[PDB]
């Protein structure tokens, strides 16, 4: 309930040198001192790199720094790698020990090669089609930038009922997923002929087409 | 050795309650560090549990007679009775270490330095009652045989509520391994995948086990993925 | 810190170039010999080695 100002969407070439920053008010700029920024892959615990804005953490790279005036700021990341593209977010002092921070800064790196999205696409097993169910698994990894828009083509029509379609989660190859379903009947899996599951991603397509079990 | 360590999970009901726990092995939790950040996927977080023994005025003022928690120091672990959970609290917290000022490590400076955490409970307050997964081996096919990598896995369809677990060969399959996550449904229901990269010429050969698990309705499949053996 | 040599084998650690203090001591172990000779532990800090 409690939410502190951040820039959200942040981009730097690698090499270059980017600022970080979490709002405060008037009541935290007298002489008070409590500033650590973190780093997250998206999906699991944080990463420490920075904290006590100007001095050493143990173990980091001292290619990272952060920098402290009035209202201007920065967690000043520089020398940017094909690793950063993390979430990030500071700590704050809230009054009597009290604790506060801000709304995690997302940090994309450019200048990174394109990759043409891997497609699988699954057919519904012969004893789901028992279970009176069917289900195009329509499975999509290794694209980057993930901008995808996952189609399905029915005999190709495009059909929109029953698809759905999670975000674009990171993966471990700095490239992101996508895992999409089209919930059908086995009436309408064997009336139509074949089934494609196709992508948009950064204008490039790549289709799977599947057919139902000939026996 | 020195991990932080969750457990005591379970299905809780609008009205019920249940008690969490934090376990520390290595080091003991009369004098280290515990910090339970509550994390709620894409959106902001929260640090919320307020206990710090020796009980005195020390809260925050959103979570006033609700979060009832207690001590053991001796005994390395520390439980949450969690009374009156709401179901909107949907989410994995951890239990998390801190920096202070004392020792070596500061002599001179402020400190606040979350360094270790733990694995988190999957733990979901639902109203109803939760469900069986429903596991459909999803067989390679013969453009995956002629393609050099067949992709295999299994389906886990139409369970509610979270989670289902998905291992491969009880542990003796991890090259190739990935876990897609579930979806949410319209209605409400989940489904998740895991597909496994293996050679074309272990089909049928090499037996492939999908192991899956969901702890609040207690039910373990040991699924079978099979070629299309018409 | 982790574990130290013997006598014979005594070891040797060389310190320069930060900040010394003798209050920081009573804080990670308390100890039970702390005798410095010819000087006064309070003055330590007072002086630049």
């Amino acid at each position: 309930s409690y939410e502190l100002t951040q820039p959200a969407s942040v981009s730097g070439s690698p090499g270059q040198s980017i600022t970080i920053s979490c709002t405060g008010t008037s009541s935290d700029v007298g002489s008070y001192n409590l500033v650590s920024w973190y780093q997250q892959h998206p999906g699991k615990a944080p990463k420490l790199m920075i904290y006590e804005v100007s001095k050493r953490p143990s173990g980091v790279s001292n290619r990272f720094s952060g920098s402290k005036s009035g209202n201007t700021a920065s967690l000043t990341i520089s020398g940017l790698q094909a690793e950063d593209e993390v979430d990030y977010y500071c700590c704050s002092y809230a009054g009597s020990s009290t604790w506060v921070f801000g709304g995690g800064t997302k940090l994309t790196v450019l200048s990174q090669p394109k990759a043409a999205p891997s497609v699988t696409l699954f057919p519904p097993s012969s004893e789901e089609l028992q279970a009176n169910k069917a289900t195009l698994v329509c499975l999509i990894s290794d694209f980057y930038p993930g901008a995808v828009t996952v189609a399905w083509k029915a005999d190709s029509s495009p059909v929109k009922a029953g698809v759905e379609t999670t975000t674009p989660s990171k993966q471990s190859n700095n490239k992101y997923a996508a895992s999409s379903y089209l919930s059908l009947t086995p009436e309408q899996w064997k009336s139509h002929r074949s089934y494609s599951c196709q992508v948009t991603h950064e204008g490039s397509t790549v289709e799977k087409t599947v057919a139902p079990t000939e026996c | 050795e020195v991990q932080l360590v969750e457990s005591g999970g379970g299905l809780v009901q609008p009205g019920g309650s249940l008690r969490l726990s934090c376990a520390a092995s290595g080091f003991t939790v009369s004098s280290n560090y515990m910090s339970w950040v509550r994390q709620a996927p894409g959106k902001g977080l929260e640090w919320v549990s307020a206990i710090y023994s020796g009980d005195s005025t020390y809260y925050a003022d959103s979570v006033k007679g609700r979060f009832t928690i207690s001590r053991h120091n001796p005994k390395n672990t520390l439980y949450l009775q969690m009374n009156s959970l709401r179901a909107e609290d949907t989410a994995v917290y951890y239990c998390a270490r801190l920096v202070g000022a004392l020792t070596n490590i500061v002599v001179s400076g402020d400190g606040g330095a979350f360094d270790i955490w733990g694995q988190g409970t999957m733990v979901t307050v639902s109203s109803a009652s939760t469900k069986g997964p429903s596991v459909f081996p999803l067989a390679p096919s013969s453009k995956s045989t002629s393609g050099g990598t067949a992709a295999l896995g299994c389906l886990v369809k139409d369970y509610f509520p979270e989670p289902v677990t998905v291992s491969w060969n009880s542990g003796a399959l991890t090259s190739g391994v990935h876990t897609f996550p579930a979806v949410l449904q319209s209605s409400g229901l989940y489904s998740l995948s895991s597909v496994v990269t293996v050679p074309s010429s272990s089909l049928g050969t090499q037996t492939y086990i999908c192991n899956v698990n969901h702890k609040p309705s207690n039910t373990k499949v040991d699924k079978r993925v099979e070629p299309k053996s018409c | 810190a982790t574990r130290f040599a013997s006598v014979y084998a005594w070891n040797r650690k060389r310190i320069s170039n930060c900040v010394a203090d003798y209050s920081v001591l009573y804080n990670s172990a308390s100890f039970s010999t702390f005798k410095c000779y010819g000087v006064s532990p309070t003055k330590l800090n007072d002086l630049c080695f």
